[PDB]
């Protein structure tokens, strides 16, 4: 996983 | 710095990526094939790094060197939009991700300071047979491109990309695949992360999520409350005897998408056989003893940069043939909830949009762009990305 997302 | 939106990507000029065999951003691609032919004589000498830096292939079987790598990644790798969370890499997870069948030591490409030997850079390649439209090709997966924070914006990333390209060229592979949260020339597909809260109190405490405008702390938990045990009949951990059928189900299921890996049975064993705090796979064995479905998600904790540690689950491969995917992923949520996970993450690729909203996933603020190196092909929708 090459991204770090949070709930927007 | 980076461009995260295609509209933001209109501003950027690519001094480096304009030199690489990748399609141009604005161009529409109606072809299938490589951007450039195979090079039949390969540069033998490593590319020049800036003064005071030298190459060193990382032997991950060495404990201290592997410690340098996760210490590098745990302190300098991918972050969220707000510099609040960073992936937390265990030594065993890196062995899982960086030593699949066919791994080569020279593809653990590190950069050290000459005078101190301190590790300040890394990039990786692992072998991967990729199915893309009507073509299957031996490629590599490039991952863990990492430059130490003190070395940023000094053009070290093009050198790692070009040196790892050379070491892959030496082994005869001319295409590569990689993912990233930033927009580069040129995404073959864009996938969106969604997040399913499992322990809302902790997630909200560390400000990973917020309460939607009008809920209370105790209301939020009831919304995301899950059964204490899974629904599906005969759900059980994957065992050694399941490796063939897991390979069989995965192979046939992936054929409907346009960007998938093509796994041997030994690669299937490596990537799916359960390892604690790394990968979990659960198969559905029916009343006849045949395995008809499986779900999987990998373990990749998040470090809380304010700071103690957020354990997150990432959907991996979920194959359904008789059990509804909605009920397969609902069992995944329940199984992850048991195991103590705080959040369950998944992208909107493959068939995942069919269950995301129904399973109370919330859309995330990060995209994942999929790219091919030296391969020109039309872009695809997220639901066609199976990688
Ligand atoms: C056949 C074999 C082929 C194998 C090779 C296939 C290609 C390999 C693809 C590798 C992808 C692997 C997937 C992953 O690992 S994605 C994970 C990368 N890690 C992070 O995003 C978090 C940590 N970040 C860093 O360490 C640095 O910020 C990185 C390393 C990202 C850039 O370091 P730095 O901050 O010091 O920048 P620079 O001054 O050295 O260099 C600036 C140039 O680099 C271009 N850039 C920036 N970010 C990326 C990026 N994420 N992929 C490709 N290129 C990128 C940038 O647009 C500019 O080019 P251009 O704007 O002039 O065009």
């Amino acid at each position: 996983g090459n991204c770090f997302s949070k709930p927007r | 710095g980076p461009a995260k939106t295609m509209e933001e990507a209109s501003k950027r000029s690519y001094q480096f990526w304009d030199t690489q065999p990748v399609p141009k951003l604005g161009e529409v691609v109606n072809t299938h094939g490589p951007v450039e032919p195979d090079k039949d004589n390969i540069r033998q000498e490593p590319y020049t790094l800036p003064q005071g830096f030298t190459w060193d292939a990382l032997d991950l079987g060495d404990r201290g060197v592997l410690k340098e790598l996760y210490t590098l990644l745990n302190e300098n790798y991918v972050e969220d939009d707000d510099n609040m969370f960073r992936f937390d890499y265990s030594p065993e997870f890196l062995l899982w991700a960086l030593r699949p069948p066919g791994w080569l030591p020279q593809w653990h490409c590190g950069v050290r300071v000459v005078s101190s030997r301190k590790l300040v850079g890394f990039i990786s390649a692992i072998p991967a047979n990729i199915h893309i439209y009507d073509t299957e090709k031996k490629m590599v997966e490039i991952n863990f491109l990492c430059v130490h924070k003190k070395l940023r914006s000094k053009r070290v990333a093009p050198v790692l990309i070009r040196e790892i390209t050379r070491r892959v060229h030496l082994e005869g592979i001319f295409q590569a695949v990689y993912t990233a949260g930033v927009v580069l020339p040129k995404p073959v597909g864009t996938c969106r992360y969604w997040h399913r809260s499992l322990n809302p109190r902790k997630l909200i405490e560390v400000k990973f999520s917020h309460l939607s405008r009008n809920m209370t702390m105790q209301r939020t938990m009831k919304l995301y409350r899950l059964p204490e045990t899974p629904k599906t009949a005969g759900l059980r951990p994957m065992e050694t005897k399941d490796i063939p059928v897991v390979h069989q189900l995965l192979t046939r299921y992936l054929k409907q998408f346009h960007l998938t890996p093509v796994m041997s049975q030994e690669e299937v064993e490596h990537w799916f056989y359960p390892q604690e705090n790394i990968i979990d796979t659960f198969v559905v064995e029916n009343a006849n003893g045949e395995v008809t479905d499986f779900l999987s998600f990998y373990t990749l904790p998040s470090t809380i940069m304010n700071h103690k540690s957020l354990k997150a689950a990432y959907s991996f491969y979920n194959v359904h043939t008789q059990t509804p995917l909605l009920d397969l992923m609902s069992d995944a949520l329940v199984l992850a909830k048991m195991k103590g996970f705080d959040v369950f993450n998944a992208l909107d690729l493959m068939e995942n949009k069919t269950f995301l909203e129904k399973l109370k996933f919330g859309i995330g603020d990060g995209n994942l762009q999929y790219y091919l190196y030296n391969w020109k092909c039309p872009s695809m929708g997220a639901e066609k990305v199976g990688l």
